RNA sequence: AGUGGAGCCUGCGGCUUAAUUUGACUCAACACGGGAAACCUCACCCGGCCCGGACACGGACAGGAUUGACAGAUUGAUAGCUCUUUCUCGAUUCCGUGGGUGGUGGUGCAUGGCCGUUCUUAGUUGGUGGAGCGAUUUGUCUGGUUAAUCCCGAUAACGAACGAGACUCUGGCAUGCUAACUAGUUACGCGACCGGUCGGCGUAACUUCUUAGAGGGACAAGUGGCGUUCAGCCACCCGAGAUUGAGCAAUAACAGGUCUGUGAUGCCCUUAGAUGUCCGGGGCUGCACGCGCGCUACACUGACUGGCUCAGCGUGUCCUACGCCGGCAGGCGCGGGUAACCCGUUGAACCCCAUUCGUGAUGGGGAUCGGGGAUUGCAAUUAUUCCCCAUGAACGAGGAAUUCCCAGUAAGUGCGGGUCAUAAGCUUGCGUUGAUUAAGUCCCUGCCCUUUGUACACCGCGUCGCU
């Protein structure tokens, strides 16, 4: 007797979601990426994506060992099940994801909202996207909220693209005023998977090859080969 | 550049068998570290003298350089319908008879 | 809370550096301490009392506390159960 | 309150047995294949997991 | 799996509804081998996203 | 087709109430807050219970700090809640000083996020070049063109990018492909009945029906007119389609809604007879009256009864088949189904044939009211529902005004899901039956868009009184 397929493929989700809001609430201030589990009857197998291992490692390996006995305790899954892996992004600044809890610590860190801004959008401007965007709202300078935009390269905001190459990450920093939100939305680029970018390209862009300059007639020439 | 109708150069490519080399593949990473110029200088406290050092590299008071990106530091605290640009990154040094008129 | 239970917790605590709950007041008993009738209400509070001693950290996430040792919390269980020190925790045994 | 009388009302009938599985709020509840959860917090994470509006 | 709910996390708008749904595809494919060797041909194609279940006799 | 004219449900006001939490008030509130509430929900009221006051200081405390408690009194309560009764318990503490927690407690005019609206529009903005000292202007048009600043062509402009389009899902087509014992057909055989029927049984094929993946297919393609003979517009052949329905949706905005969805949240208020937690009961539903959706009808194109006969989404570890007792609601036993395997070939309704009723507030229509029965639940009193007799009332097509709709559309008709221990008059979807008119305008209203002028001028508030 098990779980029906439909609240099988329910429940998983719910798995990944949790596991996901928790790393999320530990390494904010580690450059956490994101989560890959592969299940393997085995061990299942979670990839840790983040910034740099050497923090969510920390000195000897001792902090990882704590999240995967919570994560045996949690679950009720049986321990000797479960394998975390700390990995490194392939592109750090491309991913937005990794890069939204950037400018939420470099605010919560005591700079101006407008050069951190700055900071993190021309590094991902630098970082091989073909357009990116930063709205940042809330209490900046009074008690009147007003919103802030950093608009440069290319944005695609309506069509099946917006789903595959804009990388939404919305984020909540909490400063001595009150609450500011964080979007960024970085658009990825072409060039398919070496790492970067998605395989097929925007839904409107044809590229002709040009021809290859053939030979013009001149004598009809018969040659046996 | 930017075009959706675009032209391919592909027949006059020659010769590609390695095209991911190692050249362009570059790891450009310099946020998280101390090189990003985004970052605050944490501040000396004021000399009373009026200076910093001696003899020739006597480091002044305004010192017109200094001041200058101090000013440009200040324009990163306007009012959020301003638009400043990327005044960092690129080396700013601008003047109180520019940044007084900007500020009023 | 009697004391029996302030044993119990602790007893777990050491062995592993791992240690959840439900945030449910009403639930009769906590599902880890097995065969030992220790109220998760119990549980939560006296374990909390370790937070504001700076012995343990707090990692809440869909009503669910989560806990971790501090390497100075680690001393503070070795009086209380006596423990001696050539027996260490579950952070010092692989790698 | 007291022991005998703090629970003494069975929680397994009525809708206050059942509660959101992330914000612990009880209006608004999903749970139709056993999701449990809130309507406003399914919207935050329809997309992780693994639901697509595709029409 | 198909899950209509309101936009308006408070209910004043103007009663717009959002359509989600999961896609769920089945495939059966049926071998006759002896159980050692359907074990070594799945166990090394293995791709995450994807799972199998695996019933004998 | 209605709504407004009736009855009823629901929501919002007012009136009462101890409380009848609460927000929202032209479109852009009023079957909305997944808000169909027996407790919970629950914020509100009437009363109780507990600390579930972390941590720091000081005092108390082992010659006890305390916890829990049988019996009686009180108490709705084996509420030590308090008293008598004196039994337990080994610092797990207690009392003040500090400050932490918990708030569905205040501010959406302090906020984030989300959503709604201007707008499902028709715009938005650079680069280089021209003109001007400069504000600025051309590009962003004379004209034509389209659902579209969509396009053509003029042209000191040339090229772009976002939006629209493209895209993605769904629907119509494939007798070509892929392959099915968890789908179906044909053949043969076995029967059963009178060469015909079998959803009645098994193996040969097979993919037409059924599944669901690739690929194909439709482009103003071809023809005739119109055309500044460009862009494109009307008509026709062939074709399944000369073309559906949605998702996504730019720049600039709104003191639009939400602290009441969050362990989102800044300033806070309270914090031990608590605005914290839990429990008991009540209330959110109370009724002179008003305002919005919605559902039944006003009868004959109808109602009753019998017979006949066809779906689609799509749930289900609870969904249920089958047998037995009951008039129904229901009850008992034995099964299957964690699922195209079972419910189910989903014998649905409207509709189709026959009987009776024949213009009658009539058997139309069932508002109101009594009695009984069964189920769900600790608890149905405020009828939770469902069933059976009886009661049968307004209502005989509706004033001013007003809503929605162009083709599998409106209307009619039922099924599924959400809410659900108990449940749909709501809503989200789904099939079934299936129309009339028009294919045109600014006549109302609303929104545009171009041109010209363009950064509150003047003549028509008083009389008396003392210091
Ligand atoms: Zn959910």
């Amino acid at each position: 007797v098990q779980i029906s397929k439909k609240r099988k493929f329910v429940a998983d989700g719910i798995f990944k979601a949790e596991l996901n809001e928790f790393l999320t609430r530990e390494l904010a201030e580690d450059g956490y990426s994101g989560v890959e589990v592969r299940v393997t009857p085995t061990r299942t197998e979670i990839i840790i994506l983040a910034t740099r291992t050497q923090n969510v490692l920390g000195e000897k390996g001792r902090r990882i060992r704590e999240l995967t006995a919570v994560v045996q305790k949690r679950f009720g899954f049986p321990e000797g099940s479960v394998e975390l892996y700390a990995e490194k992004v392939a592109t750090r600044g491309l991913c937005a994801i990794a890069q939204a809890e950037s400018l939420r610590y470099k605010l919560l860190g005591g700079l101006a909202v407008r050069r951190a801004c700055y900071g993190v959008l021309r590094f991902i401007m630098e970082s091989g996207a073909k357009g990116c965007e930063v709205v940042v709202s809330g209490k900046l300078r009074g008690q009147r909220a007003k919103s802030m935009k950093f608009v440069d390269g290319l944005m695609i905001h309506s069509g099946d693209p917006v789903n595959y190459y804009v990388d939404t990450a919305v984020r909540h920093v909490l400063l001595r005023q009150g609450v500011l939100g964080i979007k960024v939305k970085i658009m990825l680029p072409w060039d398919p998977t070496g790492k970067i970018g998605p395989k097929k390209p925007l839904p409107d862009h044809v590229s002709i090859v040009e021809p290859k300059d053939e030979i013009l007639p001149t004598t009809p020439i018969s040659e046996q080969k | 550049g930017d075009s959706k109708v675009s032209i391919s150069f592909e027949n006059y490519r020659k010769v590609h068998p390695y095209e991911d080399s190692d050249s362009s593949e570059d790891e450009v990473d310099w946020q998280d570290t101390r090189d990003d110029p985004y970052r605050p200088a944490k501040p000396v406290p004021t000399p009373k003298k009026g200076f910093i050092g001696k003899g020739k590299d006597i480091t002044t008071k305004h010192d017109e350089v200094v001041c200058g990106r101090k000013n440009t530091a200040r324009m990163e605290n306007f009012a959020p319908e301003f638009q400043v640009g990327d005044g960092i990154g690129m080396d700013l040094k601008l003047s109180n008879h520019v940044f007084n008129a900007l500020k009023q | 809370m009697p004391k029996k239970n302030r044993i119990a917790i602790y007893e777990l605590l050491f062995k592993e550096g791992v240690m959840v709950a439900k945030k449910d007041v009403h639930m009769p008993k906590h599902p880890e301490l097995a065969d030992k009738n220790v109220p998760n209400l119990h549980v939560m509070k006296a374990m909390q009392s370790l937070k504001s001693r700076g012995y343990v950290k707090e990692q809440f996430a869909w009503r669910h506390f989560y806990w971790y040792l501090t390497n100075e919390g680690i001393q503070y269980l070795r009086d209380y159960l006596h423990l001696p020190p050539e027996i260490v925790p579950a952070t010092l045994r692989r790698s | 309150g007291h022991q005998q009388l703090y629970w003494s009302h069975p929680r397994k009938f009525g809708q206050g047995s059942r509660s959101c599985r992330v914000c612990s709020n009880r209006h608004g509840l999903i749970r139709k294949y056993g999701l449990n959860m809130c309507r406003q917090c399914f919207r935050q994470y329809a997309k992780d997991i693994g639901f697509i509006k595709l029409d | 799996l198909r899950i209509t709910t309101r936009k308006t996390p408070c209910g004043e708008g103007s009663k717009t509804w959002d359509r989600f749904q999961m896609r769920i595809h089945k495939r059966l494919i049926d071998l006759h081998s002896p159980s050692e060797i359907v074990k070594q041909i799945t166990s090394i194609s293995i791709e995450p996203g994807v799972e199998v279940e695996v019933t004998i006799a």
